[PDB]
């Protein structure tokens, strides 16, 4: 029981020299999300290939702060012509997470069911036009040459609350048909959820679509019965400490901290 | 109310 991870590592210490918008697409979407316990190196989301990130945690385990930090890491690497953000943030805890330059030109800040439903519907209209022509080869698919512009990051905090306040259409329904092609259309969802509701979320048509197709999942503090798993290690942890699960492996990390606005 | 339905999606900068 020697303690290898810091209790707090600032984003700037985790990511002191981020590459900038002049780098290629793959470099710009290798996003650091925490410090590895095994060798004290940064763990990365490979978002040029695996587009999403899921963040599950008990109350005050760091969900919103970590979402804020990872958003800033993405903006350090990408110009407004390379990424735009749409926020679902009913508690308004992420309003300054993204510089204004990097917000989507309209529908960017959604703090209730009515606004989010309108914004997501409009986003789906635009993203649907990026679906690839059926005859594209794998090489053409990977080149993403048939559309041009920014990737979109759909930054979603407190998904359990969004689902809980959902009046009418289940939230994100216009995007559900587009999720299988998310990598091809430049869509990234980064979603936090309270752990007491994350297990059921992994079966739904938004968080559960991403989870079921192998999105990296960060398990912050939680109780064992909230996410039954013999493979994952869900237990109480200090804020920011997480069991990260991805198709590449399973490992304990310390997720980046950033000061609140 | 045709221009109206696309008044949001047409202004997102795509
Ligand atoms: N990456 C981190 N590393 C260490 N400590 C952190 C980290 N992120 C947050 N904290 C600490 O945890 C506290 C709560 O963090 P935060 O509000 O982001 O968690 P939360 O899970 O979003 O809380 P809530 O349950 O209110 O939504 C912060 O005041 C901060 O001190
Ligand atoms: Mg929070």
């Amino acid at each position: 029981p020697v303690r290898v991870l810091p209790e707090r590592i600032h984003l700037h210490e985790l990511d002191p020299n981020p590459p900038g918008p002049e780098s290629d697409y793959r470099t710009r979407w290798e996003i650091p999300i925490g410090l590895r316990e095994t060798d004290l190196t940064p763990a990365h989301c490979h978002m040029h290939t695996n587009p999403h990130l899921l963040i599950f945690g008990a109350a005050k385990s760091g969900k919103t702060t970590i979402a804020h930090a990872i958003a800033r890491a993405i903006c350090a690497r990408n110009s407004p012509q390379q990424v735009r953000f749409m926020l679902a943030d009913y508690r308004s805890g992420l309003l300054d997470a993204v510089p204004d330059t990097h917000l989507l030109g309209a529908g960017a800040i959604n703090r209730n069911s009515a606004s989010l439903d309108e914004a997501v519907q409009a986003l789906a209209v635009n993203l649907k036009k990026r679906l690839p022509p059926t005859d594209l080869t794998t090489a053409q698919l990977r080149s993403r040459s048939w559309w041009s512009g920014f990737d979109v990051v759909l930054l979603v905090d407190d998904w359990h609350m969004i689902v809980g306040a959902a009046g009418g259409m289940p939230p994100m329904a216009p995007l559900a048909p587009l999720l299988p092609a998310a990598a091809d259309i430049g869509l990234h969802i980064i979603v936090t959820c309270q752990m007491s509701q994350a297990y059921k979320a992994t079966m739904d048509k938004f968080v559960g679509a991403a989870f079921g197709s192998g999105a990296p999942t960060m398990f912050l503090s939680g109780e064992k019965q909230e996410f039954p798993s013999s493979e994952f290690k869900v237990k109480r942890r200090p804020p920011g400490q997480a069991f990260l699960v991805s198709p590449d492996g399973k490992e304990v990390i310390q997720a980046p901290y950033i000061e609140p606005p | 109310d045709e221009e109206q339905q696309q008044a949001l999606s047409s202004q997102m900068g795509f």
